[PDB]
């Protein structure tokens, strides 16, 4: 029941907005109402700025609670089932537009967890198992990069014909990039070196380097080719953008 | 309606095995992790373990692993406790409850049962003797009472004049003596003008042995 | 790595009370309270540091950061003196740790005990063990000191002392503390003596008797 009047709108991390009563009711606190997911979640608090705790309920029985830090820097939107204590789902987000969402079992365990990076791109993991495995898939600038989680790494693949690119990710998250070719013609098999120190795969056929693929520190692929010889890089860098040019470039 | 039931009182001697329950209902009992928590006389909470009785998955304290065995029988809704070879050491109240959990981030108990006394001592069942405490003025107030000495296992009672005087009646907590049994006293301060008329009768009850005394207690 | 500070609280019906956990690092929001009253079962009242448990009142709340955690009742009633514990959760692997406890106990003005002394009965002697009693009688607060003095030489290692809850009524305690000797060993000497400390006693009290009358 606030409206344009009687209360005034506070912008929240996640893109959410709570509108705040101007003038606290008995009890002297502070009223508050918040949309998330079609929801009117409603709470009280002692400040007027927009931190605090709402809650709601859902047409399926789920009780929902929504945290805004005192800060106005990060919010937690979390799911119960009817008993408003066992965990569904929790999402934090903060004023960077990062966020972290994760969904869970019966039994506590994540079964699911999308993590959403400051620049938008994501890292979406789903049907989380017990033994570790699951379906992977990296969210980029202009294409998904799709694969499988396990208890020792997460590995997503791009295929063009013989060619297999794999893009690691170990649990302590640092990329490493392996590829293989189905190609048994020595004159045309694709081989690739990884450097860590600086995150590029060389490839080579026919015993000359051809292309360098850097992986960047900011979730971005560029592509340069070697001249005719194998021996010095040939003027300017691409970056990636589609999906089409991750396959040229395994061609 | 969620109601953890726990099983009765056990009184054991050290070496003995001992398996104690907990029956749930109320609410859908292979589907939440329940759990052991002991508390030793006069001290705090010490988690043991919890278990899934969806699918038997156990976690144990560190420090209680390789000590115990916690089971479940999801069909009758019953998780056990379990110990091969008792010690005196275990003499404490156990806890079953009900455990909340999710991830790294949050375990705790939400509902509990109402508790399991175990007993665990190389003594045998003993009523005890009583003994006056007999009051030594004129208008001022004297005391007077009964010593319960010597007794197991726990509990007496004791009332004063079949229960008819209760205003400034104080029985202590029993204590364990090192002989291994226990003793009490229950006191009464009452008017220096009523000793010589008004009796004073100290009534105590130990079940476990079917004694009772009275005692009466009187002046000098 | 938890630490529960107030440890033991006195206050009124209608007080403001806070009780305080500090955790040994970070714990988010992996924290609960529970209270407990003598002869009864934990009961859950918070979890997640500030969510209140289903059918628990208003008047309790919790707050906390990092490491450091509060419990607050707005306006105490009589059914909330009790203990109090906090709890926290660690997940790598599972670990469950309770605080100390605070109990949380009725203000009143101190009250001095009044302290009596009882001499073995003649019955008791019979048996070969001598069992003498010292009372202190409703006091308040509960701390006391209580020395057994046999022919003015200070005992050690033979008494053991008992303690009532707090008097519903009067709110005061009562203590009792029993010296334990042998028959022979008690036959041997003539002056036994309790002497009481307690915070409403401007010098100790010495209560005491000669062996025989
Ligand atoms: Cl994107
Ligand atoms: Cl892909
Ligand atoms: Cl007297
Ligand atoms: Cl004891
Ligand atoms: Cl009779
Ligand atoms: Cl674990
Ligand atoms: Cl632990």
């Amino acid at each position: 029941s606030l409206d344009e009047k009687n209360s005034v709108s506070v912008d929240l991390p996640g893109e959410m907005k709570v509108l705040v009563s101007k003038e606290k009711n008995k009890d002297g606190k502070y009223d508050l109402i918040a949309t998330v997911d079609k929801l009117e979640l409603k709470g009280t608090s002692d400040k007027n700025n927009g931190s605090g705790v709402l809650e709601g309920v859902k047409a399926d029985k789920s009780k929902v609670k929504l945290t805004i830090s005192d800060d106005l820097g990060q919010t937690t939107l979390e799911v119960f089932k009817e008993d408003g204590k066992t965990l569904v789902s929790k999402k934090v987000t903060s004023k960077d537009k990062s966020s972290t969402e994760e969904k869970f079992n019966e039994k506590g365990e994540v079964s699911e967890k999308i993590i959403t990076r400051a620049d938008g791109t994501r890292l979406e993991y789903t049907g989380i198992k017990s033994d570790g495995s699951g379906k992977a898939k990296e969210v980029l600038k202009g294409y998904v990069l799709e694969g499988t989680l396990t208890a020792e790494k997460t590995t997503l693949v791009v295929k063009e014909g013989t060619v297999t690119l794999s893009k690691n990710i170990s649990k302590s998250g640092e990329v490493s990039v392996e590829l293989n070719d189905t190609d048994s013609s020595a004159a045309t098999k694709k081989t690739a070196a990884w450097n860590s120190g600086t995150s590029t795969l060389t490839i080579t056929v026919n015993s000359k380097k051809t292309k360098d693929l850097v992986f960047t520190k900011e979730n971005t692929i560029t592509v340069q080719q070697y001249d005719s010889n194998g021996t010095k890089l040939e003027g300017s860098a691409v970056e990636i953008t589609k999906l089409d040019e991750i396959k040229n470039a395994l061609k | 309606e969620v109601q953890l039931v726990q099983s009765g009182e056990e009184v054991k001697k050290p070496g003995e095995s001992l398996k104690i329950s907990c029956k749930g209902s109320g609410y859908k009992f292979s589907s939440y992790w329940i759990g052991w928590v002991r508390q030793m006389p006069g001290k705090g909470l010490e988690w043991m373990g919890i278990i899934f009785p969806g699918d038997s998955d156990k976690r144990y304290s560190p420090s209680f692993q390789g000590q115990v065995t916690i089971s479940a029988d999801k069909s009758i809704s019953t998780v056990y406790l379990q110990w091969s070879s008792l010690k005196a050491s275990d003499t404490a109240m156990y806890y079953c409850a009900r455990h909340i959990t999710t991830h790294t981030y949050r375990g705790f108990f939400d509902f509990w049962g109402q508790g399991t006394l175990v007993t665990v001592s190389s003594a045998s069942t003993k009523g005890p003797s009583v003994f006056p405490l007999a009051p030594s003025t004129s208008g001022g107030t004297a005391a007077l009472g009964c010593l319960v000495k010597d007794y197991f296992p726990e509990p007496v009672t004791v009332s004063w004049n079949s229960g008819a005087l209760t205003s400034g009646v104080h029985t202590f907590p029993a204590v364990l003596q090192s002989s291994g049994l226990y003793s009490l006293s229950s006191v009464v301060t009452v008017p220096s003008s009523s000793l010589g008329t008004q009796t004073y009768i100290c009534n105590v009850n130990h079940k476990p042995s079917n004694t009772k005394v009275d005692k009466r207690v009187e002046p000098k | 790595q938890l630490t529960q500070s107030p440890s033991s609280l006195s206050a009124s019906v209608g007080d403001r009370v806070t009780i305080t956990c500090r955790a040994s690092q970070d714990i988010s929001s992996a924290l609960a309270w529970y209270q407990q009253k003598p002869g009864k079962a934990p009961k859950l009242l918070i979890y997640d540091v500030s969510s209140l448990e289903s059918g628990v009142p208003s008047r309790f709340s919790g707050s906390g950061s990092g490491t450091d955690f509060t419990l607050t009742i707005s306006s105490l009633q009589p059914e909330d003196f009790a203990t109090y514990y906090c709890q926290q959760f660690n997940g790598y692997p599972h670990r469950l740790t309770f605080g100390g406890g605070t109990k949380v106990e009725i203000k009143r003005t101190v009250a001095a005990p009044s302290v009596f002394i009882f001499p073995p009965s003649d019955e008791q002697l019979k048996s070969g063990t001598a069992s003498v009693v010292c009372l202190l009688n409703n006091f308040y607060p509960r701390e006391a000191k209580v020395q057994w003095k046999v022919d003015n030489a200070l005992q050690s290692g033979n008494s053991q002392e008992s303690v009532t809850e707090q008097d519903s009524k009067d709110s005061t305690y009562s203590l009792s503390s029993t010296l334990t000797l042998s028959k022979a060993d008690y036959e041997k000497h003539k002056v036994y003596a309790c002497e009481v400390t307690h915070q409403g006693l401007s010098s100790p009290v010495t209560k005491s008797f000669n062996r025989g009358e």
